């Protein structure tokens, strides 16, 4: 928050109001519709047969029961059949177009690939150094802050073979979404694929739903008495449609810059001194807003986010204190 | 020290006339302070203050 | 530091309620009836699972934790301060503790009563890949004493395998100071030199 | 009991005036030579905390 | 139970060789067994030889010392058993072809 | 000589060549010269299935027999004791012990409130 | 009575043992065996049958080569005469001086002359120098003044050595003065104990950093340090690439090498595919998993290597690849080369006679890697004393010295080479030649070791297969003696994993009890990094004869390895120190186990010595991987406990106790499930833990402190201080015995070094100036001598 | 390292006590309250002087850089 | 390329192959004196007084679920007693496989612990 | 920006290094700084003042 007054924090939240006639179920649910689903979420086994005009792997799918990841994920079979015909087949061809080049491009076997005696001291040795030390300043920085700064199916089988490079048949259990099948021929001089691992990789990537920038959305227990719900991820405006079931006007943020964004600086300003109050109140200090409502209207001075660093340092008037700075 | 990590540091040497004396007739070598105790838990020192006057006896 | 005749009785009566403890939360979290003899093969099969799986290993120790405490909170409530040999004020021991001299009414619990569950990062005590949590606990032993529930108090004196564990509950903070310390220097130095 | 070895220069120290370096012309650095304490950032900061710009100055 | 010894053998008559699984050769192979007295141990060496590959086996040193093997005919139809001591040996197979290829002594 | 996708040589042991990748109608063991007609190591299939633990989910973990999550209560972290909550004014708090900084000083003490969530530190 | 052990002052005892120093043999055992790892590993450098590990090294070195260049003058790649280097023989002469010219007849030099001259205690290397000319056809020998060799006190090349304490009295020395230290420049210094990778085993391994070697590559391995007789050692690593591939990694001259796994397989021994494959696969060929990986495996090799079908010409292959990494002479073939590189580098445990177990063990390897892969079995924890072992100062000693033996060959073919160059005058066959040579090499190893123990500077041309260069020795502070005994029972890690932020190498975990101290570790920052070992912990520093396992083994049921071919969990896989002997169920395995334990105690089966490690580990669902792993090697840690069957002393360590059920106490022994009891607690326990009275009673950061506080009292340094010139001494002037005291506070002869006094202790309130841990001194006390010192 | 004189806190004369005591456990064969007792040590400040003595000097005076060993 | 002292074997003995007959290897120990038994079970069994156990490791040298995977073959002598020839049965020359496998080994009796000695109040 | 000197020795500070060095002049000299009159001891309790 203060000292690099980051863009991208590391753990991202929206926390979304949600209304009084919004049941707890439906709040349940709700999450799971704006949660972001893998296509491995759904999948319960791969299975894949292979033979030897070519090489020829049968890739048969085995998903849940279709009742069973629709409550746990909110997830339609069509949605499903959606993202195997797109964006899952593209990235299986395009994995396995990456490995047979593999297979062509040539180990070359004989040549070679390319202060703690202090860290040895128990706590009385070490603070005998530091009792009759007089210090220049406050510490030097640690190491991370120095880091930092069948026809409707024959002909869509048809469609699917001719959108793609090896695909010779294509089908989805399109009643009780239990299953997906298809085959795929490669050139018969290719030598071996572990395709069912690369199989394994491409489900962990494909991506069944997400609204961008969210992860996961979580229901917590009503924290005094505020009905809430809590994002990983940070996106307003997808929020902002779902106004059937959270007060828009009182969505808030983690992420000091998405709010600056969106809603502006005065509310950027406050967004600061809730999270530097969030940081200590979590600790059981206190802290007078006074301080605080300082330090982030000092920080917002120019209508921006200003760290205290480097940056918001060379604005200054003075020569001499940003000499004695850094 | 004693043998359980109950270190201190001498704030006074206490003239033996402004000490404590028992019925015995003693004055204590060192005072440590009860308030030392109830954080650290060294239950094994207030055992070995019995068995080492037991012993002396 | 000493409970009445008629306090220790109490103490070593609710602390004989913890007997069954770990075995009722293993049948609990495996899934079985309630009443499931700690030798059963489908209770060791599924504690053997658990082993394997650390958010599974963390659901045990949860749940078993929850109940040893629940067992801890009864012989305190009971024992301090109306099983206590020497009551407030002349019990300067309690005295400290309540006038905020020094200590404090779980410190002296710990010397009267018991240490209770040794607690590492949330978990319990670790266990070996051959499902031991020291030698001479037999593999998936549901004792609460196996999982470092220490019924010892500092008074009586704490067995070996307490002991032992309870120096892994020691180590821990003083292992976390050394390794997960944050310093706050740097951000107080450019605070101040902007603001001053 | 145990009786702690000193790990520690713990040796007092005081000065009024007393050698300055030559660049400077402020104290040197001492002790065992009549060297200066530091008033450091972290003391100046203070300072100025308190308003105290005669104790600075 | 309970099984009868009809015979034993205690002269070289048939011999166990560890090639390695699904092992067969040829129908015409043959194979020339050969037997040294050192101790009161008895070691055995196996050359065999056709067309193109070579066969050799060797009796392990160390498990002749505290192991002796022993081939069994049994007949069910009766509680009989026909016992033959057998030396196991160690073989592998040797291809003609490559054996004798070679490269130069050093590519300079 | 078969073992499922491989065929090993009867006669030395090696691994013979797959055939689709044979210019002749017949394969050679380029070890002992044997030869083997293509007619013989036809359309051999293998099955591969992803490993159980291959795709963790919510779905999966619930497939397993041993419980794979906690309800709300279970979550009551360590022992009560009588200790005023400063905020609410509660006469239980739930405690953990730590040693902290070094083994000189006394036990740091940490509580948390059982009912109304507050939690603080105390090394007195 | 006939009782349990109730505390005495021993007064009497005591008083006369100060006056009258005992002529035989000192009064406190424990305290010497406390410091055996040191003087017995020391001891290993020229003990043993085979001239000890300095001439096994020397051995292993070989020969250095170089040509003269000149013609004969024919048709001719003729070279010109060879010039074959190596030592002979290294031997270690007790330090002497010959007090100027004349070489006056030599007389002997005892350590305390070191301290009080402020020098180093050394004794004469000397080195038998092997200058071979044309092969044989005529070769010089020469002994050489390879200098002063700091040597380690209380050792078999000490002056004190076997010396009564009233004789060590006699020579100035403490009267039970514990050695196990170096004098250097009148400091004592000591190299400290490193643990490090058990011996011949290898480890199933899940770490990040093999990730980052490639994209390709994959976070598993497997992990095998392998060590020669000489105690150095080779570490060779196996990788799963993603692809399927598994390359073996290995380390020469600071640089790492990749190599595919096939082809040190189809080097070590003729071998068929099929061969490879049984090997790997066994009978589990229904696992679609393994046999795909399998073919990847195979299938790459050919296609990849198409024109090596024979074992010479993968040899050949490899010659000519690491030719120039392994410095190779012009004469060596490049199938020579071949050999050479998998002598020096695969598997060297199994030694150069042993191809065929090297093939079998680097298969089993295989297979646990794809175990590994397929989450069949768990990883193998580093971090965990179940899989550790312990270098120790003596076979660190004589690593860096063979290294140094090893630099020196080099540096007189370098120097020959210079006259070569330089256009010299040479004859290899003329002595004047030879020693105008070595007059211009340099010669004094000795003072190369010097440096070492001085700055524990760790340099070398091979890492020694360490992680660091630097904390190697370490001053033996004698603060007091509470903190001198401790150096020689200190173990860490290594400064490598020290600076590496996770917990998990500084955590108290269940695989140490009985071998390290769970008490008796620093606060602060070495905090779970600096340990002690537990008091009865021994470590071996011999390699046990295991030469008759293999045939009671066989006897039992173990089909020899020879003619079965196996592999996988289904079975289990029998080893004596990282070599296969045969294959058997896994429960006969369990009976095996079981009968060699029951066996090795009752003492009457020969061959099969009391301290033989059993790792039985049985099969489990997806725990660590099965199989008999037996060890008797050096630098294994050992403790006694109790065996229940007889009732005889067992020894066990830390790899089979992880799967043994030992009782704590004999009240606590339960019907079918324990085998073993504890001789008492108060094993598990270091020296200075166990004299914390009543600790049972304390919380336990308080007992962690006094271990600290008690290193840091002052009290006596020693008794003998008027022969000494050392930095700095405290001493308390007047101590006491306790009257609260450990019962081995007797049994380690404490009484030598008094360490404080019996204060009479008010708990009170009274002075107001006792608070926040501050406290008081009676004034009159003080007066009359409570605790003064000096 | 030697008897000390005085005992700590009594102040009492403590170091005439010495080769008595000794001479009583060994010669008289008492144990070491009794003996104690004899030589008028009443108070435990007293008895824990002699009873815990630790003759160290009588270590400290085999190192004699003043005669010819 | 014979090695120094072994002479090439010249009179092979006989060997009569062939609910059927079956052939097993059985491993004794080499102090054994096989030339002079009776009793064989199909556990535990003594010679000579002194008592071992028979072990069923057929699945150690072959599978017992898959054909073919046999680590061992037998050869008998030939049509001449003077060589060797791959054991068949199968009227296609498909090796022999052995029906069985057997290990008699040395056996021990771990005595029971006392517990009125050991565990003691 | 100088080339560096017979490959060894070290570089001599130029202005820019003596101004600079550590915390430099300004924070080591001018913001903070060793005063006359003052003195350092160890510090004991007293409840009697
Ligand atoms: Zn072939
Ligand atoms: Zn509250
Ligand atoms: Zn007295």
């Amino acid at each position: 928050i203060v000292m690099t007054a980051s863009a991208a924090i590391k753990t991202p939240q929206m926390t979304l109001p949600i209304w009084n006639d919004v049941s707890d179920e439906q709040a349940d649910t709700f999450c799971k519709s704006i949660s972001k689903v893998l296509l491995s979420e759904v999948i319960d086994k791969v299975i894949v047969t292979e033979t030897t005009a070519a090489r020829s792997y049968v890739i048969h799918m085995r998903f849940f029961d279709n009742n069973e990841y629709s409550e746990e994920y909110d997830v339609s079979k069509e949605e499903l059949q959606n993202v195997i015909s797109n964006q899952f087949i593209h990235l299986l061809e395009a994995a396995i177009v990456k490995e047979i080049k593999k297979q062509k491009r040539t180990p070359d076997i004989g040549v070679a690939v390319p202060n703690s005696k202090r860290l040895e001291e128990d706590n009385d040795e070490e603070q005998s150094h530091k009792k009759t030390k007089q210090a220049v300043s406050y510490d030097e920085p640690d190491e991370d802050e120095i880091e930092t700064m069948n026809k409707v199916q024959r002909d869509r089988q048809s469609a699917i073979i001719s959108h793609h490079r090896f695909i010779t048949k294509y089908n989805f259990d399109d009643e009780s979404g239990k299953w997906c099948e298809f085959k795929l021929e490669l050139a018969a001089d290719t030598e071996k694929l572990l395709m069912v691992n690369i199989v394994e990789e491409i489900c962990r990537k494909s991506i069944i739903r997400q609204i961008p920038h969210i992860d996961r959305c979580v229901h917590p227990e009503p924290e005094n008495g505020k009905r809430v719900l809590v994002t990983e991820g940070v996106n307003f405006q997808a929020m902002w449609d779902q106004e059937a079931f959270i007060d828009v006007d009182g969505i808030t943020s983690n992420d000091v810059a998405a709010v600056l964004k969106t809603y502006g600086v005065e509310a950027a300003r406050n967004t600061i001194v809730n999270e530097i109050n969030n940081v200590f109140s979590r600790y059981a200090i206190s802290v007078s807003f006074r301080h605080l409502d300082l330090i982030a209207d000092m920080m917002t001075r120019q209508g921006t986010y200003l760290a205290f660093n480097r940056q918001g340092m060379e604005t200054s008037t003075s020569s001499f204190m940003k000499m004695s700075y850094e | 020290s004693s043998r359980h990590g109950q270190k201190g540091v001498c704030s006074r040497k206490w003239p033996t006339i402004d000490m404590p004396f028992s019925e015995t007739g003693i004055q204590p070598d060192i005072i440590i302070n009860p308030h030392a105790f109830p954080s650290r838990m060294t239950i094994g020192m207030f055992v070995e203050s019995l068995a080492g006057k037991a012993g002396a006896l | 530091l000493r409970l009445t005749a008629e306090g220790n009785k109490w103490r070593t009566d609710i602390l004989k309620t913890s007997v069954d403890t770990g075995r009722e939360a293993a049948a609990e979290v495996t899934n079985l009836d309630k009443d499931t003899p700690a030798d059963d093969p489908e209770l060791l099969k599924r504690l053997q699972e658990i082993l394997r799986d650390n958010n599974k290993s963390g659901i045990l120790d949860a749940v078993t934790s929850s109940k040893v405490n629940a067992i801890t909170s009864q012989v305190v409530s009971k024992c301090v301060p109306d099983g206590t040999m020497k009551k407030f004020p002349c019990n300067s021991m309690q005295a400290m503790a309540l006038s905020g001299a020094k200590g404090s009414n779980v410190n002296v619990s710990q010397i009267m009563c018991l240490l209770g569950q040794q607690a590492l990062e949330g978990r319990r005590v670790p266990v070996m890949v051959s499902g031991k949590t020291l030698p001479s606990f037999k593999p998936y032993e549901t004792d609460a004493m196996a999982g470092g529930y220490v019924k010892g108090r500092f008074y009586s004196g704490i067995k070996p395998q307490e002991y032992y564990f309870h120096c892994m509950a020691g180590r821990e903070g003083l292992i976390d100071t050394a390794v997960k310390t944050s310093r706050s220097g740097y951000l107080q130095r450019c605070l101040t030199k902007q603001l001053e | 009991y145990q009786r702690l070895r000193h790990m520690v220069n713990d040796k007092f120290q005081v000065r009024s005036t007393g050698p300055v370096n030559s660049l400077t012309m402020q104290p040197v650095k001492g002790r065992k030579r009549h060297g200066g304490i530091r008033v450091g950032e972290m003391e100046r900061d203070a300072l100025i905390g308190h308003g105290t710009s005669f104790l600075l100055q | 139970s309970e099984i009868e010894i009809e015979s034993v053998q205690d002269q070289p008559s048939v011999a166990v060789g560890s090639f390695f699984k699904g092992f067969r050769a040829p129908s015409d192979t043959t194979f020339d067994l050969y037997k040294k007295k050192k101790s009161e141990k008895d070691e055995f060496v196996l050359h065999g030889e056709n067309e193109r590959l070579e066969y050799e086996g060797y009796t392990d040193s160390s498990s002749q010392a505290s192991n002796q093997y022993v081939v069994g005919l049994f007949n069910p139809e009766k509680k009989s058993i026909q016992l033959y001591k057998a030396p196991v040996l160690v073989s592998k197979v040797v291809s003609k072809s490559s054996k004798n290829l070679r490269g130069p002594k050093i590519k300079s | 000589s078969v073992v499922g996708s491989l065929i090993f040589c009867l006669d030395c042991g090696d691994l013979l060549e797959n055939p689709n990748a044979v210019l002749g109608s017949n394969v050679e063991c380029s070890q002992c010269k044997a030869i083997y007609p293509k007619s013989q190591f036809s359309n051999l299939k293998v099955v591969t299935t992803t490993a159980d633990d291959a795709f963790p989910s919510s779905l999966r973990a619930k497939k397993s027999v041993v419980k794979t999550s906690l309800k709300k209560n279970e979550l009551k972290d360590g022992a009560t004791i009588k200790e005023k909550c400063p905020q609410c004014g509660n006469e239980e708090m739930n405690y953990h012990t730590l040693q902290l900084r070094s083994a000189d000083e006394g036990a740091t003490v940490f509580y948390t409130c059982t009912s109304c969530g507050y939690k603080f530190r105390t090394n007195n | 009575p006939g009782q349990a052990r109730t505390a005495d002052f021993r007064t009497l005892e005591r008083e006369s043992r100060f006056i009258n120093p005992p002529k035989d043999k000192s009064a406190f055992p424990l305290l010497q065996e406390a410091v055996q790892p040191h003087i017995g590993s020391f001891n290993a450098l020229t003990e043993g049958p085979d001239g000890g590990l300095l001439n096994l090294g020397v051995k292993d070195i070989g020969e250095k080569v170089i040509f003269d260049g000149k013609p004969l003058n024919s048709n001719s790649g003729y070279l010109g005469n060879k010039l074959s280097v190596s030592v002979e023989q290294v031997s270690i002469a007790k330090p002497m001086s010959n007090d100027g010219v004349s070489s006056a007849v030599e007389r002997k030099v005892y350590p305390s002359e070191s301290r009080q001259r402020l020098t180093s205690y050394r004794g004469k290397l000397l080195l038998k120098l092997k200058w071979s000319v044309n092969n044989g056809e005529e070769n010089l020998f020469e002994v050489r003044d390879c200098g002063g060799l700091p040597v380690m006190l209380q050792s078999n090349r000490c002056h004190l050595n076997k010396m009564s304490p009233y004789e060590l009295v006699q020579h100035k020395e403490e009267s039970d003065e514990i050695g196990g230290y170096f004098i250097v420049n009148g400091i004592e210094k000591l190299i400290r104990m490193l643990i490090v990778q058990r011996r011949n085993h290898p480890m199933a391994i899940i770490r990040p950093s093999f990730a980052n070697r490639g994209a390709s590559y994959s976070h598993y391995g497997i992990q095998i340090r392998s060590v020669r007789p000489d105690q150095t050692s080779q570490t060779n690593v196996l990788h799963y690439l993603n692809d399927g591939q598994v390359t073996f990694r290995f380390s020469w001259r600071k640089n790492e090498y990749l190599v595919p796994v096939v082809m040190i397989l189809k080097a070590l021994c003729h071998t068929s595919d099929r061969e490879i494959f049984d090997g790997i696969i066994g009978n589990d060929v229904k696992d679609s998993f393994l046999t795909d990986r399998l073919e990847l495996l195979l299938r790459g090799f050919k296609k990849r290597y198409p024109h090596l079908q024979n074992r010479t010409q993968v040899l050949q292959y490899l010659g000519d690849k690491f030719r120039v990494v392994f410095q190779a002479s012009p004469d060596q073939s490049d199938l020579e080369v071949g050999q050479e590189v998998l002598d020096r580098i695969v598997l060297v445990h199994l030694g150069k006679d042993g191809s065929q177990d090297k093939f079998r063990m680097l298969l089993f390897m295989i297979r646990k890697l794809y175990s590994l892969v397929a989450g069949e079995c768990s990883p193998d924890n580093p971090d965990a004393t179940q899989h550790q072992e312990v270098l120790l100062g003596g076979f660190l000693y004589g690593m860096i010295l063979k290294e140094k033996i090893d630099e020196y060959l080099q540096n007189i073919i370098a120097q020959v080479r210079m006259d070569i160059n330089r256009g010299m005058a040479i004859n290899f066959k003329d002595k004047r030649y030879m020693s105008r040579v070595l007059m211009r090499v340099n010669e004094n190893i000795g003072s190369k070791m010097q440096y070492f123990l001085s700055t524990g500077n760790l340099v070398s041309q091979s890492g020694l297969d360490l992680q660091q260069v630097s904390g190697y020795t370490v001053v033996a502070e004698k603060i007091n003696f509470y903190r001198f005994i401790s150096h020689f029972r200190m173990v860490h890690r290594g400064s490598f994993f020290a600076q590496l932020k996770t917990t998990t190498v500084r955590k108290l975990l269940p695989e140490s009890w009985g071998f390290l101290c769970p008490v008796h570790t620093p606060d602060g920052s070495p905090c779970g990094l600096l340990n002690h070992f537990a008091h009865k912990c021994r470590i071996s520093t011999q390699q046990s004869d295991v030469s008759r396992i293999p045939s009671i083994l066989y006897s039992l049921g173990v089909a020899p390895a020879s003619h079965t071919f196996a592999a996988g969990p289904s079975l289990c896989c029998v080893q004596i120190d990282g070599k296969i002997i045969g294959w058997v169920s896994h429960e006969q395995g369990k009976i095996i186990a079981d009968t060699l334990r029951y066996w090795k105690v009752e003492g009457k089966t020969p061959g099969l010595p009391i301290d033989l490690e059993i790792g039985y580990v049985p099969p489990s669902t997806r725990g660590q991987y099965p199989g008999l792993y037996l060890f008797g090697g050096h630098s294994r840690m050992l403790r006694p406990v109790r065996y229940l069957p007889l009732d005889k002393e067992d020894i066990v360590g830390p790899f089979e106790q992880v799967y043994m059920n030992i009782a704590v106490t004999p009240q606590e022994i339960q019907n079918n499930v324990h085998t073993h009891v504890e001789f008492t607690p108060t094993n598990i326990l270091s020296i200075l833990a166990n004299l914390t009275p009543f600790s049972d009673f304390n919380q336990s950061p308080r007992n962690m402190y006094q271990c600290q506080m008690g290193k840091q009292t002052m009290g006596t340094p020693g008794v003998a201080l008027c022969h000494r010139s050392d930095n700095k001494l405290y001493r308390l002037q007047t101590g006491q015995t306790p009257i609260v005291k450990a019962n081995l506070y007797d049994d380690y002869g404490m009484d030598n070094f008094p360490n404080g006094f019996n204060a009479v202790v008010a708990v009170i309130s009274y002075t107001g100036y006792d608070m926040d841990d501050a406290m008081i001194i009676n004034k009159s006390a003080d007066e009359r001598g409570f605790g003064y010192g000096t | 390292m030697i008897v000390p004189v005085r005992c700590f806190s009594c102040g009492k004369v403590v170091g005439d006590k010495w080769e008595s005591y000794l001479n009583l456990l060994q010669e008289d064969e008492l144990d070491e309250g009794t003996a104690l007792s004899r030589l008028g040590l009443k108070r435990y400040c007293c008895r824990r002087m002699i009873l815990t003595h630790v003759d160290l000097i009588e270590k400290f005076l085999r190192y004699n850089p003043l005669e010819k060993r | 390329s014979i090695p120094d002292g072994f002479k090439k074997c010249k009179h092979l003995k006989n060997f009569p192959l062939n609910k059927q007959q079956q052939v097993w290897l059985i491993k004794f120990p080499s102090n054994v004196d096989i030339s002079k038994l009776k009793s064989l079970p199909v556990t535990t069994m003594t010679i000579d007084k002194h008592d071992y156990k028979i072990m069923d490791d057929t699945d150690i040298e072959s599978s017992l679920t898959q054909d073919n995977l046999s680590n061992m073959t037998l050869l008998v002598p030939s049509e001449s007693k003077e060589s060797l020839k791959i054991a068949s049965t199968a009227k296609d020359n498909a090796p022999l496989q052995f029906d069985k496998v057997f290990s008699v080994s040395e056996t021990a009796k771990i005595p029971a612990i006392d517990y009125s000695k050991v565990r003691v109040p | 920006k100088a080339q560096g000197r017979t490959s060894g020795k070290v570089p001599i500070p130029g202005v820019k290094q003596a101004l600079e060095k550590k915390e430099g002049l300004f924070r080591k000299h001018m913001m903070g700084k060793r005063v006359n009159y003052a003195a350092r001891s160890v510090i004991s309790p007293d409840p009697n003042i």
